[PDB]
């Protein structure tokens, strides 16, 4: 085997400078065996299995031996030793590059000058370079812009000892050895000889290749040669950075392919990293500015990343280049959704704008986020400028001295600092992103941890003492509560106890007393019950003060909401409307709490149960009073289930249980029918969660004890429950308005969760996700996701049931058709084909692997038969059955069906198929020709 | 201008 | 015929180089905003077909009742 040189660069694990060295060996003696050996090895490179002979060198041309080396190539597959992935490789492409810039730099001094190796290699590089085989071309381009970036080296070593040899003339000038002096001329004139055999050598290579190649179809050689020119320029930048050798990054910067950009911006990154202030530099960015500003939000992230770093860069350099307008794009980005975009403008941002003392830095960062008319909240603005400015971040002490300490400070400053503050508290405790930012997940370092704890005390220590006064002097405002309530669930609980702490707890139980019994803002109020849920921690020692309080404030509140209702609901007094409010505000502040607390003790299930029912009878009751009510009454429901776990629950306990839940469905179907939309939604809601709470599957665990509670929904129930879905969560589409739609959509799909969830744990007939399933393509991007779930877990119950269900679907699309068109529709139109297009969907949702499938499509079929047979022509068996044409959706199973099972259904199919039928062969009749020909 | 895509569902195919 | 990888043209020409220097509008789009606001934020979250599926439909605030729905889960 030829393949020596090319396998000890691939495998060698040996200093490529003893191999260079080896090969100068050879050279030294015979330079036409070595020469030869060094083309093979740039040949076998190119994966070329082919050999070059000794003949050929001597008596062929560069044509003709690429020729030869092409036909005998004797390749097994596209692939070359450049583009094999795995880690072999890459240390291939590693150890090529080196072996090339190794041999020139070891030449340097002697051999590349005698007029022979060079000239040959450049031009078999040339060729190689020149042709269509792609091995070839990728190769030689490859090879020679490694070998042009280092005569690059060798002609500035060159410039060097021709600077110090100038030196030293100019010296022994001055001395007067007019000798020594005509020989330093005579140096000088062999050193330009050299340089310009370098340029000569260069400027072939250049011409010849790079011109040519940075342009190739291929992108991939179009990114090396822009590497390679940014190599140049960054390492010679005395001659190679000029306009004559920017252009190209210039034009290519533009390229389509982002692999190319990214190369492009990582060697101007490279020019400016030197901050060797070139001016050539300065006017070709501002002739590319506008370019680059615009690749800050190129369609590859990785190269709006680097677009933004160069930015950077260019601001070190000179803040003078980039206008307003740029800076503002800069910014902006700060808010995107892929991390390394917004902590790249995130450190621009802090270089541009944030460059005790932190403090008028908060200032400017409140200025900034509310000057941003693109986040309501500071989640991301925090999360982007995390890894740079994380010190500012952490200054809760600054940030609290300003909210209460003494232009000053506006209400919309205010609750912009509340909130940046809330969520640099969030990110502290909690040590990851924010949703969408986050890189997966992983296990923090030791530091991390220890970071982590000592910020979750510095935030404990500050804000248990000082969350009393911001709640006192923002008590009023319902942003600034909703967000400062919650700071305590980050705190250290136990810190209020070894801390000393316990009046701060209380004052902030009392502020919290105040906020609830002044407010009426649903979210003020669930911050309220969820905070004194995270106080009411029972591994703590500070449960019975809270506990204490906790009890006090449901006192208070069952008592006015007794009171309330003692005058609210006698049968004489008509309640105004302002009567109503105060109901409602008390029920909010029950139910809010009833949530997440335990309120068994109080009993609230008679007057909820009583309002509901005044609803009913009297149908005017208020739609927010009435949604509370059932909100409430579904959790006292849910917490005496929750306490009936023990043995030590009597049994008319659970029979009262039970009796409560039974009446409250019963309770619910009535609202499900009322007229308002989100009482419907909400009686629609709660009705889904208490049957899949006491579906059988309540004994499933070893809940045995549990037999008597489950609760199986009506056939009327199912199908009332069917139709509020086809009602709400299917409408029309167009081709407020994003908040408002997106709202809705959201609201729809957890419904159609809810239903579907039911469906999926087969508490309602598996039939009725039919009438889903055919919603399928029509509403793909609002609710497919969720049906293809559906459709997944149906399958993996019982597939057989799953395509029957599908089948059903099939054919409720094709009796609507009918029934909208006509039993004479047109089979090319658009309604059938796109039944047939979701047909064919469904098939591809089988597979052989699992042999139970032959069954399930087989049944698919036979009910499809059954379906097109079942209705006859009035006219009778001349005329084509009513369902025949179904038969053409059919068609698209038997993709799916085996060898064995197709004659089986053509016997099924002869069941129903007559001779007469099976001669008939007209148009009308097709659709039963294409069923038997896929069979 | 700029864009929230809203629908996280239909990112798929 | 063979595997080998041929290209039939192996440069672009100048003018589409032109083209690409007078119109980037395909390799450039729009800012892929982050949930803008705090309850777009949560529905990210929990408004995919995992969490849907694995959460109650009325949200429950405490882990003792969001038990009593999770356990009818397989």
């Amino acid at each position: 085997e030829n393949m020596m040189l090319f396998e000890v660069v691939k495998m060698g694990k040996s200093a490529m400078q003893s191999v260079v060295d080896d090969w100068i060996e050879s050279y030294k003696h015979d330079r036409d065996i070595a020469l030869l050996d060094l083309i093979n090895f740039f040949i076998q490179c190119s994966g070329c299995k082919g050999v070059v002979t000794a003949e050929m060198f001597r008596h062929m041309q560069n044509s003709e031996i690429i020729r030869k080396m092409t036909e005998e190539f004797d390749e097994d597959s596209g692939d070359y030793p450049l583009t094999m992935a795995g880690p072999q490789w890459k240390k291939f492409k590693s150890s090529f590059c080196e072996f090339i810039g190794v041999l020139v730099r070891q030449c340097q001094y002697s051999i590349i000058y005698d007029e022979y190796m060079m000239d040959t290699v450049i031009s078999l590089l040339t060729g190689l370079s020149d042709s269509q085989v792609r091995a070839f071309r990728h190769t030689s381009t490859l090879a020679a812009m490694k070998l042009m970036t280092a005569l690059v080296n060798v002609a500035l070593n060159l410039s060097i000892n021709m600077d110090n040899t100038q030196r030293q003339y100019e010296a022994e000038r001055n001395k007067m050895a007019n000798e020594r002096l005509e020989l330093l001329l005579q140096k000088r004139k062999e050193l330009q000889e050299n340089q310009d055999e370098i340029e000569n050598m260069m400027n072939a290579i250049f011409k010849g290749v790079f011109v040519h190649r940075y342009r190739d179809a291929i992108a991939e050689i179009r990114a090396i040669c822009i590497e390679e020119i940014g190599i140049w320029m960054k390492m010679y930048s005395d001659a190679f950075l000029n306009d004559s050798y920017l252009k190209y990054v210039g034009w290519t910067m533009h390229d389509k392919q982002g692999e190319v950009r990214l190369k492009c911006l990582t060697a101007l990154q490279g020019l400016y990293y030197n901050k060797e202030l070139n001016s050539k530099l300065e006017l070709f960015t501002s002739r590319f500015k506008d370019r680059i500003v615009s690749m800050t939000l190129d369609k590859e992230y990785d190269v709006a990343v680097q677009a933004i770093k160069l930015l950077t860069l260019v601001l070190q350099s000179s803040e003078e280049v980039l206008t307003a307008e740029d800076c503002e794009n800069v910014y902006h980005l700060v808010y995107s959704a892929h991390r390394p975009v917004a902590v790249a403008a995130g450190e621009f941002l802090y270089k541009k704008l944030f460059s005790g003392p932190n403090a008028n830095l908060v200032k400017t960062l409140v200025f900034f986020f509310l000057e941003s008319e693109l986040h309501e909240h500071a989640a991301y603005l925090v999360d982007s400028m995390w890894d740079c400015a994380t010190e500012l971040l952490k200054d809760w002490e600054c940030m609290n001295s300003l909210l209460l300490e003494e232009e000053a400070l506006t209400d919309r400053q205010e609750s912009a600092l509340i909130e940046i503050m809330l969520c640099t508290i969030r990110q502290a405790a909690e040590c990851h992103p924010p949703v969408g930012r986050g890189t997966g997940k992983r296990v923090l370092t030791a530091k991390e941890k220890k970071t982590q704890l000592d910020d979750r005390t510095k935030i404990t220590e500050l804000f248990a003492v000082a969350l009393p006064q911001l709640l006192a002097k923002y008590s009023v405002d319902a942003e600034k509560v909703t967000n400062l309530l919650q700071l305590p669930q980050y705190f250290d609980l136990e810190i209020y106890t070894t801390g000393r702490l316990e009046k701060h707890l209380d004052a902030l139980l009392r502020q919290i007393r105040n906020i609830v019994e002044k407010h009426t803002d649903t979210d003020v109020l669930e911050a309220c019950s969820k905070t004194y849920h995270a106080l009411c921690n029972e591994e703590f020692t500070i449960f019975n003060r809270v506990d204490i309080s906790r009890s006090q404030l449901i006192d208070e509140l069952a008592d006015k909401f007794n009171r309330l209702l003692e005058d609210f609901l006698q049968e004489g007094e008509e309640p105004d409307e302002d009567d109503a409010y105060q109901v409602l505000s008390t029920l909010k502040r029950i139910t809010a709490f009833h949530n997440a607390h335990d309120l068994s003790k109080w009993d609230l299930f008679a007057c909820n149960y009583k309002l509901l029912k005044t609803g009913i009878e009297n149908g005017d009751m208020p739609e927010q009073i009435v949604i509370h009510a059932l909100q409430c009454t579904h959790y006292v429901i849910l917490w005496q289930l929750a306490k009936i776990t023990e043995s030590s629950s009597t049994k008319e306990d659970l029979l009262r249980l039970k009796k409560q839940m039974r009446v409250f469905c019963q309770i619910c179907q009535h609202y499900l029918t009322n007229v308002n939309t989100t009482v419907k939604e909400q009686a629609f809601t709660i009705l889904c969660d208490i049957l899949m709470i006491f579906s059988h599957q309540i004994m499933s665990g070893g809940r045995d004890m549990l037999e008597p509670l489950v609760y199986t929904p009506d056939s009327s129930l199912q199908s009332e429950l069917l139709s509020f879905i086809l009602d709400h969560v299917f409408i029309e589409q167009d081709d407020e308005d994003e908040a408002s739609k997106i709202e809705a959509l959201h609201k729809r799909r957890n419904l159609l969760a809810a239903f579907c969830k039911l469906i999926v744990y087969t508490v309602v007939e598996m039939n009725t996700a039919a009438d889903i399933f055919k919603q399928y393509m029509k509403y793909y991007n609002d609710y497919g996701d969720i049906i293809k779930e559906t459709m997944s877990k149906t399958r993996q119950i019982d597939k057989i049931q799953c395509a029957k269900t599908l089948i059903l679907s099939l054919q409720q699309l094709f009796n609507e058709m009918i029934q909208e068109n006509g039993y004479n529709f047109d089979r090319s139109s658009s309604t059938f084909s796109g039944i047939k297009e979701l047909a064919r969907r469904f098939a591809l949702t089988f597979g052989l692997d699992q042999l139970k499938t032959r069954e399930a499509i087989a049944m698919l079929h036979k009910d499809g038969i059954e379906f097109a047979f079942k209705e006859p022509n009035p006219q009778g068996e001349s005329h084509p059955p009513l369902n025949l044409a179904f038969l053409d959706i059919l068609s698209e199973f038997s993709s799916k069906l085996l060898r064995q099972d197709k004659r089986t259904v053509y016997v099924y199919l002869e069941k129903f198929m007559t001779f007469q039928m099976s001669l008939r062969r007209e148009d009308v009749w097709l659709p039963l020709m294409s069923y038997r020909n896929s069979l | 201008k700029a864009v929230y895509n809203a629908r996280h569902w239909n990112h798929p195919d | 015929k063979r595997k080998l990888i041929v290209d039939s043209v192996k440069e672009l020409d100048s003018k589409t180089i032109r083209a690409q220097l007078s119109d980037y509008s395909d390799i450039v789009t729009t800012l892929d905003l982050a949930p803008p606001t705090k309850k777009l934020m949560m529905w990210k979250e929990t408004g995919g077909v995992e969490k849907l599926f694995s959460l109650p439909a009325q949200p429950l605030w405490n882990n003792r009742l969001l038990k009593l729905f999770t356990r009818c889960l397989t």
